[PDB]
RNA sequence: GCCUGGCGGCCGUAGCGCGGUGGUCCCACCUGACCCCAUGCCGAACUCAGAAGUGAAACGCCGUAGCGCCGAUGGUAGUGUGGGGUCUCCCCAUGCGAGAGUAGGGAACUGCCAGGCA
RNA sequence: UGGUUCUCCCCGAAAGCUAUUUAGGUAGCGCCUCGUGAAUUCAUCUCCGGGGGUAGAGCACUGUUUCGGCAAGGGGGUCA
RNA sequence: CGUGAAGAGGGAAACAACCCAGACCGCCAGCUAAGGUCCCAAAGUCAUGGUUAAGUGGGAAACGAUGUGGAAGGCCAGA
RNA sequence: CUCCUCCUAAAGAGUAACGGAGGAGCACGAAGGUUGGCUAAUCCUGGUCGGACAUCAGGAGGUUAGUGCAAUGGCAUAAG
RNA sequence: UCGCUCAACGGAUAAAAGGUACUCCGGGGAUAACAGGCUGAUACCGCCCAAGAGUUCAUAUCGACGGCGGUGUUUGGCACC
């Protein structure tokens, strides 16, 4: 009665901290955010966090809720 | 519960000026008086501001609180932020409709010169 | 009435009290108060026919070590999973 | 037997068995029936030590149990291959690490609950002890 | 440096790839090779890798 | 230097309860809505006029640990590497070391205008 | 399917993945070899920056589970 | 992940996969590893302390049994 | 027998079995864009019919709701 | 831009079912039947607990509920020869 399941989607971090990105370059493939687009990154219709500026990629919790931002520093 | 409704407005309007970096002129209304500040794009500090709550812009006036006092803090915080060599401000509606006193103050200000 | 001998422990960890339940002696701590935690190590088979009491857990005790008696009271005691040995005992000051 | 009345899956992976137990004291009465081995309990054991010690106390003084069977262990049929899906569920275990407490009781003398907490260890395939209950 | 002596004393034949790197990153050819190496932290760490096999004086 | 207001930093040691408390300075309800405006109905809300009233509610500030929340020390669990004992599963050496729970902390702390004695 | 004939020296696999009228075949890649290029590229360890949700634990959530107190509601003889 | 495959050697009696160890060639030289040291069969009939009496060692469970460290109990006014 | 979601899966990615559970082979000219608002489920009480539940009003609660369609990641600046 | 349940979904053709105990060939212990092995769920044998039955009386005899082993005697599992 069982059998399938799917393709794996690749998800997950692809940069991690403190590495140097170019513009574009796809920082996490998510499904909802769990990581929210801090500066110099935009959020894509995916969820897919990309550097929208070259610099070095950057974790921090911040906000009313401590959820995990991404930002990107030059 | 009329402050907690309007910051909730604001707060997707106050982003989209932290993510882009923009000059915030942010506008206060209040029944019987009007803010302003123009802030930095940083969230720290602000820059210049104006009101009705300071005693010159207040028996210069008929009435505190009103869209003709509110073009009066419309050019009182644009003229003197040209002063200081800000333009290419962005409006913050913070809550508040633009359509009576915060539309009058920012009406004021274009007209003064604020570039949007 | 209790009165518990006590060396002072030396090295803390998990190998070292390991070693402390399998030479019959077993670790304590003796945290509360203004002064730091004094972690002690008693004899196993000496305070465990004195816990069997029902007032080790009730009255104030005294512990000496290196020339010092504390007034204490037990706080919480780890015992053995199934052996009747004790793992354990919290002391706060008093 | 006990078995829970619904469950949100049919069957388990079969698991390990690794550590020790977290109830460990008698918590609710004054004498227990500690496990001091490791393996399952299924639920015929369980309830045949129950009857064992409630027999033994003559229907007198409360009675916990302090475990329940949660897992279903599925088992092939005679002559069947291997592969073919996971078998069907046919009883119900509990996970027992050393230092849990099977059972409590207590409205009985002592001497009362050592005698059927006796009973019922021969009902049981792991090897127990009796603990009373303890201040702290 | 004080240039301690590190010396094997097992062989790596049955151990992990990590381990055989670290052998490779003191020196160390075979049993009995005693070698040469300057006292850095960076070397006490790969001497507390491989420890049960090598032998420092 | 307290007081209020905007904007923030920060994100429960900052929250909530409970108690006390503040007036035209500010803020809040409040007066009225005829028009700008607007409610699938209501000037409730939004919005515009203007201050007669009140600090009741809200909102600050000050209390209180009742509740969250924070939380060591030690021990335990787990575990990398190495070597051992054997149904399972552990133990030694060494490195790392929780979670839970105790002691205790805790009634947040902080960058612009305005007000009133300085 | 079976056989494949002289000698030394150097290196040295795989039995994976993906497809397949494919599953004992083959193909691309992975791993092998030879060659030609290129960067303190590579590995090891130390320090730093990271992201986890596994082991453990825990029970707020999702389920499940005992036992106690349940301010229930009312089965239940029961009254009319 | 390691070994075999594609790796011989020493040990586990014998025993691809386990333990030790990676054979270029020669030597009637030495030190070691795992394993061992009474005889087969190379090396301790080693030294000191303890244990066991079953040939346990040298195959096995629940369970049974006066095999052989800390306390507890009712007495030289008698257990 | 192709595809999607979860677990197996060992806290990066990936990872098998005739392993454990579910779904897809669309829908939508608005259910898309934007701009301006808004904030739920359940429960208590009040009670024209009206009952456990229609509607209205308050209190609690704080998303236990909702997400055109599985499950998971998300979602209050709402993606509702 | 359209036409494919080419769904056996990297799609052999536009178009395709069976029988063979009359059979044949090329291979395979890569893979079944027999027997051997490994394993013992099952089977068989023993034991533990003792509720009970046995007029009383658990253990003369039997032994529920449960527990732990042995054997390699069946039915299997596996696919090593």
């Amino acid at each position: 009665r069982n059998g399938r399941d799917s393709e794996a989607k690749r998800l997950g971090v692809k940069r991690f901290g403190g590495e140097s990105v170019l513009a574009g370059s796809i920082i996490v493939r998510q499904r909802g955010t769990k990581f929210h687009a801090g500066a110099n990154v935009g959020c894509g219709r995916d969820h897919t966090l990309f550097a929208k500026a070259d610099g070095k990629v950057k974790f921090e919790v911040k906000g009313p809720k401590n959820r995990k931002f991404i930002s990107i520093e030059a | 519960d009329k402050k907690s409704a309007r910051i909730r407005r604001a707060t997707r309007a106050r982003r989209k000026l932290q993510e882009l970096g923009a000059t915030r002129l942010v506008v206060h209304r209040t029944p019987r008086h009007i803010y302003a500040q123009v802030i930095a794009p940083n969230g720290s500090e602000v820059l210049v501001a104006a009101s009705t709550v300071e005693k010159a812009i207040a028996e210069q006036l008929k009435y505190t609180g009103n869209k003709d006092a509110a073009a009066a803090v419309g050019k009182a915080v644009a003229e003197r932020a040209l002063e200081k060599g800000i333009k290419d401000v962005s409006f913050d509606r913070s809550g508040f409709q633009y359509h009576g006193r915060v539309q009058a103050l920012a009406d004021a200000a274009r007209e003064a010169g604020l570039q949007f | 009435m209790f009165t518990i001998n006590a060396e002072v422990r030396k090295e803390q960890g998990k190998g070292a009290s390991r070693r402390l339940r399998a030479a019959n002696k077993f670790p304590a701590i003796i945290y509360g108060g203004k002064e730091a935690p004094l972690a002690i190590e008693l004899d196993h088979d000496k305070v465990m026919n004195m816990q069997a009491k029902a007032e080790f857990y009730s009255e104030v005790l005294t512990i000496v070590v290196d020339g010092k008696e504390i007034k204490v009271k037990a706080q919480d005691v780890q015992r053995h999973p199934y052996k009747p040995k004790l793992q354990h005992i919290d002391f706060v000051r008093a | 037997m006990l078995q829970p009345k619904r469950t949100k899956f049919r069957k388990m992976h079969k698991g390990r068995n690794r550590g020790l137990a977290q109830g460990t004291d008698v918590s609710f009465g004054s004498f227990g029936l500690k496990a001091v081995g490791r393996g399952r309990l299924t639920a015929r054991q369980i309830e045949a030590a129950r009857r064992a010690m409630t027999r033994a106390v003559k229907r007198q003084g409360k009675i916990w149990i302090r475990v329940f069977p949660d897992k279903p262990i599925t088992e092939k049929p005679l002559a069947v291959r291997m592969g073919k899906g996971k078998g069907n569920v046919e009883y119900w275990v509990a996970l027992i690490q050393p230092g849990k407490v099977l059972y409590e009781m207590d409205g009985v003398p002592e001497e009362l609950a050592r005698e059927a907490f006796k009973l019922a260890a021969a009902k049981l395939p792991i090897k127990t002890t009796f603990v009373t209950k303890t201040v702290m | 440096a004080k240039t301690i002596k590190i010396t094997q004393t097992r062989s790596a034949i049955g151990r992990l790839p990590k381990h055989k790197a670290t052998l490779l990153g003191l020196g160390l050819r075979r049993i009995g090779h005693t070698v040469e190496r300057e006292d850095t932290p960076a070397i006490r760490g790969m001497i507390n890798a491989v420890s049960f096999m090598v032998k420092v004086e």
